[PDB]
Order: C-alpha cells, then sequence, then structure tokens
C-alpha cells in the first residue's frame, strides 16, 4: 500500500470511464440532463436563425399531440383541466403547405424546362423524412421537441420542422420565411445528382417522350468507343444521334448500361440538370 | 544448440494450430443395433464385449471350482448348462459347468 | 453444520413447527359445494379458548380476512421478490417451498375474485409449553380465482397463463407463536385434498428415461 | 482466483412480449483444477467447438486423450442440468457454441540433474470451460467462391478514387 | 459422409453374385477387342 | 378453366385451411404416454402433447442418432410417420433401412420416391401440353423400379422421351433432393379430398377407392413443398433421404384404346443404403426395363 | 500520428455559409468556485467579461453554476450533438476569455487531421478526365489491323 | 529396407519372442480364448494353427510329442491337445482360430484384439455381420439376379 490520494482518485475516474464503455448507457432527453432553461433555449434558437420569432407561436409548434396525450395520461395516472395546450397541427399544415408552394416556385423559376412529375420529386425530396430531420438535428430542433418517446420520431420531427416553419411564415410575413426556406432546404439539393434525387425507371422511355414532345426525331444508339469488348473489364461510350446530330454520350461497363446512362444524360440536358450548370444564386435580394 | 531469438506467439500459434496437427474427425463411429451404443465399424462394441467377458469370467470361475486344483485340464469336452436345463444326448460324456442363472437370450444355447 | 455442537447453553430458537398438529380432513365433494360436527366444533372452542387466553385481542369471526389479506400479500411478495416481507408475512416452515423453485424464474400473480367468502374450518393449537413456546394454527378454505404466469430464466413462458381467470379451491393452514410478543400469524402451510383434480399441464413436453442398464445386465419388462 | 464462468447461469433475463422471436437456452458449465495440461486441454476444446451434443460426444468417447473423458463427463453433466434446472424440452437441440481450456493453479517440484545441477517442473492444472446453446448446429460457412472473388475484386476497382488532387 | 466400400452392405447371397458379374462382365470386353482388323481398323 | 398455378395455389389453400381446422379442432394441450418398445433404450416413457408432437421429437427426446437413423416409426404396430402427430397415448417403435426385416421401411421409400417423379414430372412439361397424374402402382420393391402413371396431352401421342428429357427429369429430381423439402402429412375426410382434387378425376376415383376402403372414409394426402398428391401410406420424413435417383424409363402401356398412358419408372437408394458405380449402373439398366405389376 | 489517429475531411454543417451563416456554438455551460483558489481567474471573468460575451453572442446559452469544485471547467455543447470539455484551471481571465472565444468560432467537428486542405462537391466544369479524351476518332470507328466489310 | 520380412522384431530378442509367443499360445490352448496386443495375438495365430496340424498327426508322432512338449509349458494341455482340441477341428482342414479387434486399452492405448478357437463353451463373441438380404440395395440385386437367371435359362 502507497500513501496518496490523487492517484487513487485518477484510476477511479479511468475505471469509471471504462465502465461506462462497457456498458452504455440509454440515451436521454437534453431537457431531463441539467442545466436546461425552455424560455432561454427558444429565445437562442431565434437568435441563432437570425429572425423574429414569435415566442408563444414557436412554442405551440414545438408542442406536439402525442406530448399532449401522454400529459394527459400522467395527469390520469396521478389523479389530478390545466393542461390546455395547443397542439401545432394547424401550424404543421401552414408551413408544410407554404413549403411546398415556395419549394415549387424556386424550381419552376430556377429550371423552367423540368416537368411537372420532375418537379414535384425535387420537392418531395426536399420535403422529405431524410433531408427535413437532418435538418431539424442540425438546427437543433429535436431538443426542443416535446415528444413521448425519446428519440424523437422523424415524423414527429418533420411535423416539429413544419409547424416551426408555419410559426416563422405567421410572424415575419411569407418573404422571410422563403428567404429561410431558400437558406436551409435548397442548399441540400448541393452535391446531387437530378437522378440522385429523383429515382427514375426506363430513361430511354422518358427521353422518347421528350423528344416526341419537341418534335425531335427518334435517337439512335451507335457506338462511339470501345475498349476490352471481349474482356472481363469492357467500357464503352454510346452516343445518342438524332438526325445524324450527337444530343449525348454515356459510358458504362456493357452496351445496355451505356446505352442507358446516354439516354440519362440526354435526360439532365434536357431538363436543365447539368452538371456544369448555372450555380443556384444565393445572393440577398437587392 | 542454443536458440538465437525468442519465438513469437505468432509464430508458435502457426505451428501449433497447424491443420495436421488438429485433431481428425473420425467417421467410422456408428450405432450398435444390438445395445443401442457407439461403436466403430471394425471394433466390437464395448457393452456387448464387457457383457460376454463378465459372463465368461463367471464361467471361468465354475470351471476352477469344479476342477480343485492345478494342472487339471479335463479330456472331454465342456457343456454350459443354466437353471432349469437338463443335459442333452450331445452334452453326455462332456463336463457339465452349472450356472444359477437363467440362461441369456444372446448365449444362444447351440 | 446440521446441529451445532452439544453443552452449548445458547440453543437455537424456533418461531414455527415443522408440520401441522392435525391436518384437517378436506371434506369430499366440496368442489362441488362451492355428532362429529359438534365434537369438531368443541375442538374448535378450546383452541379458541386457548388462544383467546393468551391474547384476549382476538376475533374468529374477523381472522379469515386478514388471512386473505395475507395470502394476497404474500403473494405479491412472490411476485415482486420480497423477501423481507415475505418472511414477515409466513413461517420459516413455508418460506422455502415458496421461494425455492422460483429464485431464477419470474413469477406473475394476481387475486382477481374472491368466489366464496372464505370460512374457518378447524382450530387447533399444541400442547402447553413444548419448548417453552404454544402455537396455535387455524384452517381456513378460499375458493378464489388467480391468475399465474411463470417464465423461465430467459423470459419464454413455461406454465400457466396471466389473463385467463381459473378457479382455485385451496385450504391455507396459519400458525402463531402465541408465548413470543410479538409472534404474528403467519402462513404456515398449504393443504392439497386427495380428491382436488390435478393442476393443468405444463407447455413442454418430458421424455422419463428407463432403467438403467450395466453391461453384464439384462432388461426386464 | 476467479470464478465469473459459474455466475453467468444466473441472468434473469425479462419476460418476453408476444411479438418477440423465442431466445434460445445457454448454459455455461466449467470444471476446474483439472490434472491436464491446458496446451493439450486446447486440441481437444477445438475439436467439438460448433458440432452437436451428440457428435462431441462420440468423438470424445473414440478419443484416445486423457481429458477426453474429463470433457465428455463435463458434457453429461452440462446436458443434464440444461434439461433439468434450465428449460429445454429436447436434449439433442443443443450445440456447443463456446469450448475453451484455461491456466490453473500449479505447484513447482524440484529435478536434479547431474553435476549438482537441478531444473524446476510444475505440476501443470487446467480448467475446462463450455457453453451450450439450443438449437441445431449452426450451417458452415461456404467456401469463398469465384464469383465471390469477382464480385470483391470489381467493388475494389470502383472504390478507386483521384489520390492527392483537387 | 460416412466412409463405404463396394461389399459393405451386401448380404452374404450379392458378395459372390457380384463378383461373377464383373468378372464375367470384363472377360467379355477383353474377349471383343480380339478382332482389330475386323472393327474398322485405321489405315495401315 | 384456372392455370396451373393457380390450381395448385387452390390446393395449398385448402390443404392450409384444413390444417388449420385440425389445429383448431386440437383442444388447448393434452399430456399422452409413449413407450418406447424397441431393443435399445427400453422403458422409456415419452410425455408428449397430442396431436402436436412426433416421433422424430420423441427421437430428440432420445438422441439426434435416432433422428437420422429413424426412417418410419411403428406405433402399435402400425406404420407412422416421422412427422405425423400422434393422436392418443401408445406404444412406439423406430424403423431404419438396415433392420432385420425392413418390409416397410422399403414400401414407404418407393412410395416416396413415386410421389417425387410424379411431381417433378408433372412440373418439367410446357404449358402446351396437359399433365394428368393418375396414380402410382404399387410394384413390389424387388421389380427394381417404382412407377408411376400419367395422361399426356393427345399432341404427345407419337412423341417419346428422349436421353436428354430423361437427363432433365433427373436433374429435377436431385434439385427436389436439395431442396430438402418434408414429407407433410394429412389425414383428411372424403369430401375434403375430394373438393381438393375436384379438378382430376383419376384422383376423385382414388379418394372415392380410399373411402370405401376405409370404414371411416378417410384419405390420407401428403404434401412436398407444393405438390399435393395422394398416398397408399406412410412416407419417409425428408426428400434428403434420397441419395442416388434417376428416372430413365418411360414405357407406353398398351393396349392404347381409352388413352395413351405412360408409365415412367425409376430406380432409387437411400444415403444409408448406397451403392459404387458399378452396382448403379447395373441398377439402372435393369430399371431401365418395364415393371408391370402382377 | 496520422496512422494512430483517426481522420477526415473538410466539410461543414447544413452548409453553414453558404445561404446564411449559423453560428455552431449553443451551449457554454461553466462550473467554478466560491472559495477555491484555482477559480479566481473564473470568478474574475463571470464578473466582467461574460455579460458582454453575452451580449455579443445572442444566440448561445450561457449557464454559471458555483459549487464546491476543485477544478473549475467549461463545456461547450454544439448545433451538431458535439459537446466538448475543457479545464480553466489556474487560468487567467485573459486566457479564459480567449478559450471562450475560441469555443465560440468553433464549428464543433472534431479536431482531427484533415486529408486535404479544401472540399468541393463539383470538382470538375469542363468534364473530368477520362483515357477516351484527347484520342481521336477513326472513319466507321475502325480498330487497329481491322478490315472494314469482310 | 524390411522388405520381404514376414516375421517382425519384438521381445528382448528371438529367444525372448518366442517364449512370450509360447505363453500366448498356451493360454490360448488353455482358456481358449485370450485379449492380447493385436501384433502379439496376430503373431502366434499361425503357431496355433500349426500346433493344431500336429496335434492332428497325433500323440504316437515323435515330431508332434516334442512340438507339444516344447510350446506347452503346462504339461496336461498336452492330453487335451491331442484328445479334444484336435478331434474338435478334425473335419475342418484350417481356419481353427478367429481373431477380432476390441477397443484399445485403458491405460497404454494399445491396439488390442480377442483370439479364440472356434467351437469353444464360452459364450459367443459379438460378431460382425452382413446387412440382412432383406434391404433395399440386397433386393433390388435379388431381382437383378432372377433376372439374369431368367435370360440365361432361356
Ligand atoms: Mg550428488
Ligand atoms: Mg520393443
Ligand atoms: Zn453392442
Amino acid at each position: 500500500v502507497k500513501k496518496g490520494f490523487r492517484a487513487a482518485f485518477r484510476f477511479q475516474k479511468e475505471l469509471e470511464r471504462q465502465r461506462l464503455l462497457r456498458c452504455p448507457p440509454p440515451p436521454v432527453r437534453r431537457s431531463e440532463k441539467p442545466n436546461w432553461d425552455y424560455h432561454a433555449e427558444i429565445q437562442a434558437f431565434g437568435h441563432r436563425l437570425q429572425e423574429n420569432f414569435s415566442l408563444d407561436l414557436l412554442k405551440t409548434a414545438f408542442v406536439n399531440s402525442c406530448y399532449i396525450k401522454s400529459e394527459e395520461a400522467k395527469r390520469q395516472q396521478l389523479g389530478i383541466v390545466l393542461l390546455n395546450l395547443k397542439s401545432n397541427q394547424e401550424l404543421s399544415e401552414q408551413g408544410t403547405s407554404f413549403s411546398q408552394t415556395c419549394l415549387t416556385q424556386f424550381l419552376e423559376d430556377e429550371y423552367p424546362d423540368m416537368p411537372t412529375e420532375g418537379i414535384k420529386n425535387l420537392v418531395d425530396f426536399l420535403t422529405g423524412e431524410e433531408v427535413v430531420c437532418h435538418v431539424a438535428r442540425n438546427l437543433a430542433v429535436e431538443q426542443l421537441t416535446l415528444s413521448e418517446e425519446f428519440p424523437v420520431p422523424p415524423a414527429v420531427l418533420q411535423q416539429t420542422f413544419f409547424a416551426v416553419i408555419g410559426a416563422l411564415l405567421q410572424s415575419s410575413g411569407p418573404e422571410r420565411t422563403a428567404l429561410f426556406i431558400r437558406d436551409f432546404l435548397i442548399t441540400q439539393m448541393t452535391g446531387k445528382e437530378l437522378f440522385e434525387m429523383w429515382k427514375i425507371i426506363n430513361p430511354m422511355g422518358l427521353l422518347v417522350e421528350e423528344l416526341k414532345k419537341r418534335n425531335v426525331s427518334a435517337p439512335e444508339s451507335r457506338l462511339t468507343r470501345q475498349s476490352g469488348g471481349t474482356t472481363a473489364l469492357p467500357l464503352y461510350f454510346v452516343g445518342l444521334y438524332c438526325d445524324k446530330k450527337l444530343i449525348a454520350e454515356g459510358p458504362g461497363e456493357t452496351v445496355l448500361v451505356a446505352e442507358e446512362e446516354a439516354a440519362r444524360v440526354a435526360l439532365r440536358k434536357l431538363y436543365g440538370f447539368t452538371e456544369n450548370r448555372r450555380p443556384w444564386n444565393y445572393s440577398k435580394p437587392k | 544448440a542454443a536458440p538465437k531469438n525468442r519465438r513469437t506467439i505468432e509464430v508458435n500459434r502457426c505451428r501449433r494450430r497447424n491443420p495436421q496437427k488438429l485433431i481428425k474427425v473420425k467417421n467410422n463411429i456408428d450405432v450398435c443395433p444390438e445395445c443401442g451404443h457407439l461403436k466403430q465399424k471394425h471394433v466390437l462394441c464395448a457393452y456387448c464385449y464387457e457383457k460376454v467377458c463378465k459372463e465368461t469370467a463367471e464361467i471361468r470361475r465354475q470351471i476352477g471350482k469344479q476342477e480343485g486344483g492345478p494342472f487339471k485340464a479335463p479330456t472331454i469336452e465342456t457343456v454350459v448348462l443354466y437353471t432349469g436345463e437338463t443335459p442333452s444326448e450331445q452334452d453326455q460324456g462332456k463336463r457339465i459347468i452349472e450356472r444359477d442363472r437363467k440362461r441369456p437370450s444372446w448365449f444362444t444355447q447351440n | 453444520l446440521v446441529i451445532p455442537p452439544e453443552k452449548s447453553d445458547r440453543s437455537i430458537h424456533l418461531a414455527c413447527t415443522a408440520g401441522i398438529f392435525d391436518a384437517y380432513v378436506p371434506p369430499e365433494g366440496d368442489a362441488r359445494i362451492s355428532t362429529e360436527r359438534m365434537k369438531k366444533t368443541m375442538a374448535s372452542q378450546v383452541s379458541i379458548r386457548r388462544i383467546k387466553d393468551y391474547d384476549a385481542n382476538f376475533k374468529i369471526k374477523d381472522f379469515p380476512e386478514k388471512a386473505k389479506d395475507i395470502f394476497i400479500e404474500a403473494h405479491l411478495c412472490l411476485n415482486n421478490s420480497d423477501h423481507d416481507r415475505l418472511h414477515t408475512l409466513v413461517t420459516e416452515h413455508c418460506f422455502p417451498d415458496m421461494t425455492w423453485d422460483i429464485k431464477y424464474k419470474t413469477v406473475r400473480w394476481s387475486f382477481v375474485e374472491s368466489l366464496e367468502p372464505s370460512h374457518v374450518v378447524q382450530v387447533r393449537c399444541s400442547s402447553m409449553m413444548n419448548q417453552g413456546n404454544v402455537y396455535g394454527q387455524i384452517t381456513v378454505r378460499m375458493h378464489t380465482r388467480q391468475t399465474l404466469a411463470i417464465y423461465d430464466r430467459f423470459g419464454r413462458l413455461m406454465y400457466g397463463q396471466e389473463d385467463v381467470p381459473k378457479d382455485v379451491l385451496e385450504y391455507v393452514v396459519f400458525e402463531k407463536q402465541l408465548t413470543n410478543p410479538y409472534g404474528s400469524w403467519r402462513m404456515h402451510t398449504k393443504i392439497v385434498p386427495p380428491w382436488a383434480p390435478p393442476k393443468q399441464p405444463i407447455l413442454k413436453t418430458v421424455m422419463i428415461p428407463g432403467p438403467q442398464l450395466k453391461p453384464e445386465e439384462e432388461y426386464e419388462e | 482466483i476467479s470464478r465469473k464462468w459459474e455466475k453467468k447461469n444466473k441472468i434473469v433475463y425479462p419476460p418476453q412480449l408476444p411479438g418477440e422471436p423465442r431466445r434460445p437456452a445457454e448454459i455455461y458449465h466449467c470444471r476446474r483444477q483439472i490434472k491436464y495440461s491446458k496446451d493439450k486441454m486446447w486440441y481437444l476444446a477445438k475439436l467439438i467447438r460448433g458440432m452437436s451434443i451428440d457428435q462431441a460426444l462420440a468423438q470424445l468417447e473414440f478419443n484416445d486423450k486423457k481429458g477426453a473423458k474429463i470433457i465428455k463427463e463435463v458434457l453429461l453433466e452440462a446436458q443434464d442440468m440444461a434439461v433439468r434446472d434450465h428449460n429445454v424440452e429436447f436434449r439433442s437441440n443443443l450445440y456447443i457454441a463456446e469450448s475453451t481450456s484455461g491456466r490453473g493453479q500449479c505447484l513447482k517440484r524440484i529435478r536434479y540433474h547431474g553435476r549438482g545441477r537441478f531444473g524446476i517442473m510444475e505440476k501443470v492444472y487446467c480448467h475446462y470451460f463450455v457453453k451450450l446453446v439450443e438449437g441445431p448446429p449452426p450451417p458452415p460457412e461456404p467456401p469463398k467462391t469465384a464469383v465471390a472473388h469477382a464480385k470483391e475484386y470489381i467493388q475494389q476497382l470502383r472504390s478507386r478514387t483521384i489520390v492527392h488532387t483537387l | 459422409k460416412s466412409g463405404t466400400w463396394w461389399d459393405e452392405h451386401l448380404s452374404e447371397e450379392n458378395v459372390p453374385f457380384i463378383k461373377q458379374l464383373v468378372s464375367d462382365e470384363d472377360k467379355a470386353q477383353l474377349a471383343s477387342k480380339l478382332c482389330p482388323l475386323k472393327d474398322e481398323p485405321w489405315p495401315i | 378453366q384456372l392455370s396451373p398455378t393457380e390450381l395448385t395455389e387452390m390446393r395449398n389453400d385448402l390443404f392450409n385451411k384444413e390444417k388449420a381446422r385440425q389445429l383448431s379442432l386440437t383442444p388447448r394441450t393434452e399430456k399422452i404416454e409413449v413407450k418406447h418398445v424397441g431393443k435399445t433404450d427400453p422403458g422409456t416413457v415419452f410425455v408428449m402433447n397430442k396431436n402436436i408432437s412426433t416421433p422424430y421429437s420423441c427421437a430428440m427426446h432420445l438422441s439426434e442418432w435416432y433422428c437420422r437413423k429413424s426412417i418410419l416409426a411403428l406405433v402399435d404396430g402400425q406404420p407412422w410417420d416421422m412427422y405425423k402427430p400422434l393422436t392418443k397415448s401408445c406404444e412406439i417403435k423406430f424403423l431404419t433401412f438396415k433392420d432385420c426385416d425392413p418390409g416397410e421401411v422399403n414400401k414407404a421409400y418407393w412410395r416416396s420416391c413415386a410421389m417425387m417423379m410424379g411431381c417433378v414430372i408433372e412440373r418439367a412439361f410446357k404449358d402446351e401440353y396437359m399433365v394428368n397424374l393418375v396414380r402410382a402402382p404399387e410394384v413390389p420393391v424387388i421389380s427394381g423400379a417404382f412407377c408411376y402413371d400419367v395422361v399426356l396431352d393427345s399432341k404427345l401421342d407419337e412423341w417419346m422421351p428422349t436421353k436428354e428429357n430423361l437427363r432433365s427429369f433427373t436433374k429435377d429430381a436431385h434439385a427436389l433432393i436439395y431442396k430438402d423439402l418434408p414429407f407433410e402429412t394429412l389425414e383428411v375426410e372424403a369430401k375434403v379430398a375430394l373438393e381438393i382434387f375436384q379438378h382430376s378425376k383419376y384422383k376423385v376415383d382414388f379418394i372415392e377407392e380410399k373411402a370405401s376402403q376405409n370404414p371411416e372414409r378417410i384419405v390420407k394426402l401428403h404434401r412436398i413443398g407444393d405438390f399435393i398428391d395422394v398416398s397408399e401410406g406412410p412416407l419417409i420424413p425428408r426428400t434428403s433421404i434420397c441419395f442416388q435417383y434417376e428416372v430413365s424409363a418411360v414405357h407406353n402401356l398398351q393396349p392404347t384404346q381409352p388413352s395413351l398412358i405412360r408409365r415412367f419408372q425409376g430406380v432409387s437408394l437411400p444415403v444409408h443404403l448406397r451403392a459404387h458405380f458399378t452396382i448403379w449402373d447395373k441398377l439402372l439398366e435393369r430399371s431401365r426395363k418395364m415393371v408391370t405389376e402382377d | 500520428t496520422a496512422r494512430g489517429t483517426p481522420s477526415r475531411f473538410l466539410a461543414s454543417v447544413l452548409h453553414n455559409g453558404l445561404g446564411r451563416y449559423v453560428q455552431q456554438l449553443q451551449r457554454l455551460s461553466f462550473s467554478v468556485s466560491r472559495d477555491g483558489a484555482s477559480s479566481r481567474g473564473a470568478r474574475e471573468f463571470v464578473e466582467r467579461e461574460v455579460i458582454d460575451f453575452a451580449r455579443r453572442n445572442p444566440g448561445v446559452v450561457i449557464y454559471v453554476n458555483s459549487r464546491p469544485c476543485c477544478v473549475p471547467r467549461v463545456v461547450a455543447e454544439y448545433l451538431n450533438g458535439a459537446v466538448r470539455e475543457e479545464s480553466i484551471h489556474c487560468k487567467s481571465v485573459e486566457e479564459i476569455s480567449t478559450l471562450v472565444q475560441k469555443l465560440a468560432d468553433q464549428s464543433g467537428l472534431d479536431v482531427i487531421r484533415i486529408r486535404k486542405p479544401f472540399h468541393t462537391d463539383n470538382p470538375s466544369i469542363q468534364g473530368q478526365w477520362h483515357p477516351f479524351t484527347n484520342k481521336p476518332t477513326t472513319f466507321r470507328g475502325l480498330r487497329p489491323r481491322e478490315v472494314q466489310d469482310p | 529396407i524390411s522388405h520381404g520380412r514376414v516375421f517382425r522384431r519384438m521381445g528382448l530378442g528371438p529367444e525372448s519372442r518366442i517364449h512370450l509367443l509360447r505363453n500366448l499360445l498356451t493360454g490360448l490352448v488353455r482358456h481358449e480364448r485370450i485379449e492380447a496386443p493385436w501384433a502379439r495375438v496376430d503373431e502366434m495365430r499361425g503357431y496355433a494353427e500349426k500346433l493344431i496340424d500336429y496335434g492332428k498327426l497325433g500323440d504316437t508322432n515323435e515330431r508332434a510329442m516334442r512340438m507339444a512338449d516344447f510350446w506347452l509349458t503346462e504339461k496336461d494341455l498336452i492330453p487335451k491337445l491331442f484328445q479334444v482340441l484336435a478331434p474338435r477341428y478334425k473335419d475342418q482342414t484350417g481356419g481353427y482360430t478367429r481373431m477380432l479387434q476390441i477397443p484399445n486399452r485403458s491405460l497404454d492405448r494399445a491396439k488390442m484384439a480377442v483370439i479364440e478357437y472356434k467351437g469353444n463353451c464360452l459364450p459367443p463373441l459379438p460378431l460382425p455381420r452382413r446387412d440382412s438380404h432383406l434391404t433395399l440395395l440386397n433386393q433390388l440385386l435379388q431381382g437383378l439376379r432372377q433376372d439374369l437367371r431368367q435370360s440365361q435359362e432361356a
């Protein structure tokens, strides 16, 4: 036995760290965690977003129906109305509608040649659970979300995010909310492909339909480049020629894959979603 | 000749866990149709062999009790008779070994 | 470890008896129901007189409610693994029977309803100062509905169901250490009638092995 | 010393909800202070890894090593306690998920040599550990095939990125 | 998976029968090849 | 009528409905006692569940050696499928291929092989022709080939199978063996069997014959995967028992006045009784000859 | 070393700055002591600097807890769920202010090796190079040693 | 280079090997069934057969009497050999002994086998027996044999 207390304390702390690593604890709410003040968190959230959110509207948006039901159940269990808390269904509907309209208008303005199906699919991708939940988690909406179950379900998180959007629409008008949408949902298209967002099947048929609309002749697929045709690692570049004029070229491992890629490239060119297209203008409205 | 350096645990594992040094799986194990115990195809069943050995030891003890001395080998044949059995015409003229038990089913009186 | 060394001034103190003084005979056809009677009543009256002499503040007419409460509380102790309260509620002869086979099993039990009110059927007491302690035992009959669902160590259902209530008729014998100032009525044991129907079959299938055989031995029928 | 392997038979899992699959039973058994070398016992422990409770017993019964009998006795008692104490319906429905050997407390003795020299011999002792899991033995992993190799090579080729560039 | 040999499952009656069959077949096959020039010979 | 796929779907739906009906009829859990009367492990008592437990479960209470070796179950002196649920307390014995008198085991194995041959023959035909499975004759084992009777389409009146066709049938049978599909058994009533096989006149005739034979007028049915057919008795537990399987004989039965019936013939040997290459070739050559019941 | 430590690529949280800049720091929690000699700098910072920092950063929630502790501490929590804990033990007010400003300026991503000093989701504009980029074409696409119209 | 060496090297020498084989043969003649290591119990099987051949030759033969006196350490077994053992196999021209491998010895894990004289009074040993003729393969082969016999007799 050696005299000392500092070494024993440090080793006890290291042992506690090892025990935590061996038996990870289940996650808990940040509100349940110490150093929490809901009003200050709401105000700081508004200031970080740099927009004049109304406190009452924002709190009603963060209040969900499932939390209200859970609170009523807890009141019934405790035998205790004073829990007349508004749900965020109306704000969620308003925010969802305004966001859909704003995204549709922005996509129509930026890419006029995009068809209605493409615009709808892009709007659905931007308003889907993945993008909306990612944005909410990175904006700490999930921390302020009042939900019965932790972690917050993706549908509840999306509803809370759209309720926040609707509260912003009510508080600061439509233009500020449109700027917020442009800054926080349009940016999610960065580093994304048109067909990576909108998943299509049989691009050749869609290309043929577009050429029929534009009165272009039926495209002809021709092998432009070939390498290692009779090997295990072939490369093919197939070009689509309309009236002996090249409109797109696609590479692939087989002839069918190369032709499909060429059709996809032609569709991207027709819809204006080229890789070297003009970047989205994020400059302030002046 | 002394070793030059200590051999590492990696080399030791590679030597020890080689498939040649591992125990091979025996595929000749079968089931004895009589006693139901496991046996090899080319080896007699241990259960039945032990049973036969016990019976043979009892018979030899009775034979020695009848003989009652060393260097006493009968000049005639030997027949073992169990309870409720009488000497037969074949058994006539042969030394009779009396066993105080019922004849086993496997010990068919041929 | 069976017995402490002899010639010791300190003797082992026992707060309960191994068995019943006289097992009450369960009437045949009692499930259907759900002179000698006078003699049994007189014996019960003698036992009640002894019990009241040792503790006047006692009522046989009110005992069955206390017995039912003790039964329910002891089974809830079985449910929630409250061994201290179970010890306070039952005797040392009864605790091992309840807790020995459920050490690594989950027991879920409830007391839904009582089909018939509990009735005292026999009261008897031990002889005067067997070891300086006089024990009184009361036999009660309960025709109630219970739910049982036992799970194994891995959380798999093993026997019974927690949802469907089933009729249970049972005789419970209670014992109290009258001489002990702090002694109280505790569940001593239960009596299974010979005519009682067998319990429900278990979920799993059990193989009963045949007689073991040595090499020199031969099987017999 | 450490005796944590016996405590693993005291883990009381919570009751399973009806919308859950049936949890296989797990039985831990061990034998301590066996007068045998752990290095020699390792081969016997390895031989019966992943096999069935009957094939393993057959191999141990028809193996000539001294520890085969001890491992067979351990497996027999483990099967008996799995059927009796634990809730295992069929005794043949078990497979050896784990089996291993470890060192134990040993004694040192003096070995005499010539010219007054001597050596130190150690009386080796080993422990045997076994874990049985209810259910048929898991199927052996199929050998890696040419199709799998080609797929992996193509994936490696397609995962290439231009390194040290913009 | 069990090791097998041709006469493992054969009975006492069938043990000599298969041997006789295979011996007769081998003898017939050997005898049938005694006329290479009478059975489609290659050019000499 | 319906397509063959829809007909199989309807038959499977009726089979599952009958299975559910029997399971519902099975009241809760009841304990039955099964006493083992075999030479090995005598005096064993199994406390099993009525209409649920099987002789396979009895062998699993016993050792895996019993499970693999045992092919048929003798219950109260009657043949019983290893997967057929037990209905009452009784006495049980296990029968393997290498028994002293494996007559019942041989019969069950040949019936299972005939059923598999019928299934593969039915499935290995284009939709342009009609395959009408009739019945499996109970030819003795010593004949050397199990046989099944099929009435093909009139377009195939002048058609005869080729060596490539026989090879394709053999490959389909081997694929069925590799699938390891157990021989599910179900004893249904005559009305249920008639409802199941209403589209097949030969099958309903055989069902009527079985109902006439049995005083209770119940008919046994067996299913491998999705193929459902009537059987004359118990079958082997799983298709994995068969090791060497080949169909190399199709004989046109004469006279052909009613229709051109074709008898498909095959020879099989289980894993436990496999044969050498030369012996198997001799058996195949023998089985290529026509086998006729006497 | 690099081989003994994890690594990542340069990135940002929700494309911070593309449309607007959002301060990634969300919460600062100071645990200080009233009588501890090692918390003199922390006490001075709380007295004369924390109010100005709170004014300059309205979007950061600042909690101060004066409890018995030998080692005063500061915990920074960022919008991306990252939590960083730093010690202000025996640090002057200027050092504490510099540390707080550094935590405020940090984006919350793990401070590890960055493989490339640049990041771009559109590396090429005119087209990424392929082996056929600079190669010419042949009439009828004839390969070398190939006869046309055999 | 041991090519064509029918006799193996056992014991302390040739004489020791002869004495060990003689003791094993004497025990076999006495008890008519002995278990021994496989090599040792296999080496003297031919010696036992030739001893039975000498017994058949008879006690009146001087060479046979000398051989019996040598190979039988206990002199009470010579009358047995010349009076009961030889007449028992008088009909047979050979194969008087059965040797069967048994499970290995417990201690040294040695390959063990039991040898016995045919027709002994001791209980019969379990024997390797072929499959019954009623099996599937045997029935198929019997049918093939019947068909081939019919074809031959046709
Ligand atoms: Mg000395
Ligand atoms: Mg030697
Ligand atoms: Zn045996």
